[PDB]
DNA sequence: ATCGGATGTATAGATCTGACACGTGCCTGGAGACTAGGGAGTAATCCCCTTGGCGGTTAAAACGCGGGGGACAGCGCGTACGTGCGTTTAAGCGGTGCTAGAGCTGTCTACGACCAATTGAGCGGCCTCGGCACCGGGATTCTCGAT
DNA sequence: ATCGAGAATCCCGGTGCCGAGGCCGCTCAATTGGTCGTAGACAGCTCTAGCACCGCTTAAACGCACGTACGCGCTGTCCCCCGCGTTTTAACCGCCAAGGGGATTACTCCCTAGTCTCCAGGCACGTGTCAGATCTATACATCCGAT
């Protein structure tokens, strides 16, 4: 039940960085749902890479490879 | 020069899936393109998996992980089951 | 010793020797294991059968005994998993799935 | 008694978070959410701190881009307030 | 005389052109345009007929997908007609 | 050749919109569609011609077009 | 004696040749391919670093941070095209505001 | 193994009086690795497509023309051949 | 329009401090010389498939004219969402132990590359017919003017 | 909520044809059977970083009021896009002919893998030190309420 940890002010700050001036009340649930779907998709591949390497910890390179897989290449971690 | 294709193999699969259904040349070429695309996708992902773990070979474990990465949802579960069945039957001659 | 093809030893219809040869001469790795061509041929055979099942069903729904690219396109776009697999793929002579937005329909 | 007109402080903090380069989400709730999501795939699973940090960076970047597309769809419909229909349209056009 | 109302004949076209799989763009104008465009990169170019066929198929599929996204944007704007700004928003969100 | 982009006539754009499920079309859609089709065609044909030059060929084959499309993420099936 | 010095470059021709060999890209690798690829990498790196240093100077700083790299990439028409699907960690975002939201 | 020393040497060639942070150095290393793998993969596919087994400067040139955008490619090829021109002579 | 007050950044100036750039030892990965062999450059040849031209049919495109219906502007209502203040909460931070597991090392056995017969599955070319297209003709269905 | 005329589409029937399929001959790539070298499987060790815990501090989240401005529905206007009929026009199909260049083979030579020897370029490792993050005071860009 930690999806509520993504609070309303955090989503407002993300929208502010996105250039959003006004936010409806139902945005905060849709954003949590979208973030949950994105995190599930990334973590599934990260755990797949970890399992294939016969490891019990998710290294940063696993997340980097998983993100590069989905077309979301990330610089700064290897 | 003799060209190679999966036409006979797709045709064999069709005769055990729909025994009285044919397939046109255009559709057969599309199926060949499908098989080539998925072969190259799975083999490239298996090559990346072998490179990441500093491994010099592509085993059935690399192909299994590549299948669990490329294929979504229940298609991946059934493909993994089919591949494991085939490898077990092969190792049991 | 009678020659027994690896596909028959694995129960598959796709070739195992051909997939092994393509893996060896595809510049994927320095070495290729014995069970990798068997696994890959099984996976490719499964996917081919999965698409051909729905394509034949679509062809039968149109009172056709042959499969045309339209039937393949209908089969792939009607199944969610296959459509996700081939979402970035264009099929020649496939057309589009018939979808009309509800707003455009007559009042 | 000094009160700002609605929208002035909202146009502020936009410039602040365009200029700043922080994480915008508390680290511990995100880490707990990551662990809760990952426990569905493999139990007793450990995470490197850098791995969770990379996950956070990717999540914020994706959400920010999604909110820019949502804003574009909102102004497209002659509006300023973003509704979830804008998010749905952006995700559908993006192919997600 | 008999005149169908403006809504219906457009809908019959939608059904007709969704059921079938013909090209909908004439062969010769598209081929001539392809050769015009290719003159910029290399003079005296030979084109294989299958190459022009593939170019036509890909171009028409791209245009049909773009028109689907355009119609989605037009409906999102509480509208029925598509306008250039709809295509522009669709291409902006798609990443072009 | 001169202005063959006008060969993508208004009826053709209308038919493409109809297959895409568009009911009513504005007058300015046709020019925008011609521009977008032109840009996409140059993007694909540049890569196809590059593949043709690298093969030391004077003929743009269908497989070159297929490779150019796959490079852009289109992955056309059928031809080759 | 070094091939990089022999070619007038700063990136290592020998290391790029070794990585081309180990990468399973092809059975054989030409002698000039590592030289060409090292030259391309050096040019691209120099372009990124020049634009990032300009951004750092415009921010009155004498050190390049990921924010400067992000500004350099996003403010150039072609570098943004090359790295369209790339996320810079702690790079931030390009400051812009839709004109309709302005009062 | 990284490109830190080479990126720093290039930085002193282009900006003699500025430095680089460690995180920006890691991002530069990631950029170099990404571009290297992109060009090398496209060169390998170019070699495979034409039934060749050797990656030469022609394959790298074609891969650069394919990957990089227009003007940014035009200088890059102009750099690459130049290096080969210098490398072959000596 | 214009002024004044009150916020919220600019601007300058110290003040630490900890990453950053600079030396050191070394070692392992690059350089230099030399050889074998096969991959690719170069010539020559065949034929196919690409291009250019011409003529006739006619489907499709262009053009012009109603007419209605849909985009767009303008108003008003009301409610949802900002702004801000007070209160609550749990994140951040700084220390500590503790040990699970990630990484490195040293045998050693099995497994994949490699090479020489051996031959059967798969490809090229050839009839061969039946599944689908084309063309009439009728029935049924959808739309829209009307009440 | 119904009736009926006109236009569109679907199905039944007859006819034709050319593309999928079966088949035969013939290769050359898959199979069998051996060896050899080295890749990773596995046991062992280390040490490090991931996890858990606990107290303190305070920044951030949550809740509640209030005003207001923006979303949304309604209504009038006009203009522009759609349907339809009529007149070009060039797409399309069929045929014919010429030739450029795309596949092929044969030959050869030189370019790259491979090995041995040797050295210095770059990577841990350590360390001084100034670029910059933070704090504090003054200055003024901006926004909003009267006037």
């Amino acid at each position: 039940d930690n999806i509520q940890g993504i609070t309303k002010p955090a989503i407002r700050r993300l929208a502010r960085r996105g250039g959003v001036k006004r936010i409806s009340g139902l945005i905060y649930e849709e954003t949590r749902g979208v973030l949950k779907v994105f995190l599930e998709n990334v973590i599934r591949d990260a755990v797949t890479y970890t399992e294939h390497a016969k490891r019990k910890t998710v290294t940063a390179m696993d997340v980097v490879y998983a993100l590069k897989r989905q077309g979301r290449t990330l610089y700064g971690f290897g | 020069s003799r060209k190679e294709s999966y036409s006979v193999y797709v045709y064999k699969v069709l005769k055990q899936v729909h025994p009285d259904t044919g397939i046109s040349s255009k559709a057969m070429g599309i199926m060949n393109s499908f098989v080539n695309d998925i072969f190259e996708r799975i083999a490239g992902e298996a090559s990346r998996l072998a490179h990441y773990n500093k491994r010099s070979t592509i085993t059935s474990r690399e192909i299994q992980t590549a299948v669990r990465l490329l294929l979504p949802g229940e298609l991946a579960k059934h493909a993994v089951s089919e591949g494991t069945k085939a490898v077990t039957k092969y190792t049991s001659s | 010793a009678k020659a027994k093809t690896r596909s028959s030893r694995a129960g598959l219809q796709f070739p195992v020797g051909r997939v092994h040869r393509l893996l060896r001469k595809g510049n994927y790795a320095e070495r290729v294991g014995a069970g990798a061509p068997v696994y890959l041929a099984a996976v490719l055979e499964y996917l081919t059968a999965e698409i051909l099942e729905l394509a034949g069903n679509a062809a039968r729904d149109n009172k056709k005994t042959r499969i045309i690219p339209r039937h393949l396109q209908l089969a792939i776009r009607n199944d969610e998993e296959l459509n996700k697999l081939l979402g970035k793929v264009t099929i020649a002579q496939g057309g589009v799935l018939p979808n009309i937005q509800a707003v455009l329909l007559p009042k | 008694p000094h009160r700002y007109r609605p929208g002035t402080v909202a146009l502020r903090e936009i410039r602040r978070y365009q200029k700043s380069t922080e994480l915008l989400i508390r680290k511990l709730p995100f880490q707990r959410l990551v662990r809760e999501i990952a426990q569905d795939f493999k139990t007793d699973l450990r995470f490197q701190s850098s791995a969770v940090m990379a996950l956070q960076e990717a999540s914020e970047a994706y959400l920010v881009g999604l909110f820019e597309d949502t804003n574009l769809a909102a102004i497209h419909a002659k509006r300023v307030t973003i509704m979830p229909k804008d998010i749905q349209l952006a995700r559908r056009i993006r192919g997600e």
